[PDB]
């Protein structure tokens, strides 16, 4: 009826960083909040031991997304999926230009947020 | 009278980002009332 | 790994309406718990 | 200090329907909800009569959007501005076709919720 230790969930952590004593009485709750890169997408942030033993969670954080870092002079970037945490964006450049820089960017952790990894390159010639 | 640039993208950020600060105001105020 | 078809504007509708659920749950708890 | 009847909002409409005594003690606070085409924004869809006898509210519902209707066999549906309540589409056809039909379609009150005026067109020949 009671719980071991829970598990770890990759999109948040628990809250007190308490002696995690290794058993828990049925129907404990144990608070949670989300990982950096993470938001939260749920009012329960909780995990609980239930009556078998096991510990039930909803996933209550979703991804962060990084804003659009807007136009390439002379170029163009291209989404290739989303702007959450953890896509990448694609830059190219136009027919009478090099690129000087990189040719993508990603939505990483920066700060308390999220931001892109590289800088915008240069459409140059 | 202008299409919505793609920014849609950055438009769905922010609405996300509201609600979780709607579910912070939410058990916030569930919890400080019980 | 396929771009949102623009299918960002039906995505902004259900994320207004979520926002929406959220606020009636806020005062439909607070009313009762007042 | 004390208000007189509240001014009519174009999204919004009080929830009783009561005698609406002409006259209002300062801080009275009137209920509102979303009209038809409109939903909730806020968290307080009141009026509220201030000490300065003035009826005090934010404009606490957006529009309500349409769901994109779909692909136009042989043809493009072009969004104008957006799939919101009031807002327009629009229906071309490819070169080898004919549009028969609405070259429009409009996001309106249907039902209890919001669905679009005019059936898509059909691209024939």
């Amino acid at each position: 009826s009671n719980c071991g230790p829970p598990p770890t969930l990759s999109f948040a952590a628990p809250m007190d960083i308490t002696l995690t004593e290794t058993r828990f009485k049925t129907g404990t709750t144990l608070k949670y909040t989300c990982l950096p890169g993470y938001v939260r997408s749920h009012s329960t942030q909780t995990l609980t031991c239930n009556s078998d033993g096991e510990w039930v969670y909803n996933t209550f954080c979703i991804y962060k997304r990084c804003r659009h870092p807007g136009e390439l002079r002379n170029g163009q970037v291209e989404i290739k999926t989303d702007l959450s945490f953890g896509s990448q964006i694609e830059f190219s450049c136009s027919e009478g230009f090099f690129l000087i820089g990189s040719t993508t960017s990603r939505c990483e952790v920066q700060d308390r947020g999220v931001g892109w990894s590289h800088p915008l390159p240069q459409c140059e010639i | 009278a202008k299409l919505s640039e793609a920014e849609l993208h950055d438009k769905i950020a922010a609405l996300e980002e509201e609600k979780a600060e709607l579910f912070e105001k939410l058990d916030k105020v569930e919890e400080e009332h019980k």
